């Protein structure tokens, strides 16, 4: 999995294969708490690490009904050098798997700005684990309504907002 | 059924 990691991680938009969505969703029900976690990935070269997880059978208010999709900071290789708490937005996707020139594709997209207060959003080595984000961000009816889940595999993109810092044209 | 949630927005 140091390859998966290798492969996703430089700059902040991690884009994330869930595969056998079917089975997967199968069991999600059999076992409530049933998480995906996706590859590890920083925000930028020596920056903060961060993790998404998915229950595709919901978590907390979205139990049952939703898609659920949440990040989380990590403990980091480079964390003593970085600002904290972490405050860069965070911009969550599912991605409707229409081809882009045949159809302008309908994703699915929400914005958020990060909690300062919550446990997770600090640096490590203060005293949670846990993660902040959507427990509502699809339902089940939605979900399959377009292309969102093609080829029994889902994709979901997590991207750090970090504009250009340029001087003046 | 039952859950350790993490947080949320709406």
């Amino acid at each position: 999995r140091e390859l998966e990691e290798l492969s996703v991680g430089s700059d902040g938009v991690l884009i994330w294969k869930i595969g056998s969505y079917g089975r997967r969703l199968q069991e999600a029900k059999a076992k409530p708490n049933l998480e995906c976690f996706s590859p590890a990935f920083y925000t930028h070269k020596y920056g903060y690490k961060l993790q998404v997880s998915a229950f595709l059978n919901g978590n907390g208010s979205g139990e049952g009904t939703h898609l659920s999709l949440y990040i989380r900071v990590l403990p980091g290789a480079f964390d003593n050098l970085l600002e904290w708490p972490f405050a860069r937005r965070v911009t969550f996707s599912l991605l409707d798997q229409s081809d882009p020139g045949l159809a302008k594709p309908q994703h699915v997209t929400e914005t958020f700005h990060p909690d300062p207060n919550w446990k997770n959003f600090q640096k490590p080595g203060t005293w949670s684990s846990l993660g902040f984000g959507y427990p509502k961000f699809i339902s089940h009816q939605d979900i399959r309504k377009r292309n969102y889940v093609r080829d029994d595999a889902v994709f979901i993109r997590a991207a750090v907002e970090l504009p250009r810092l340029e001087g003046l044209v | 059924l039952r859950v350790a949630p993490q947080s949320s927005e709406f």
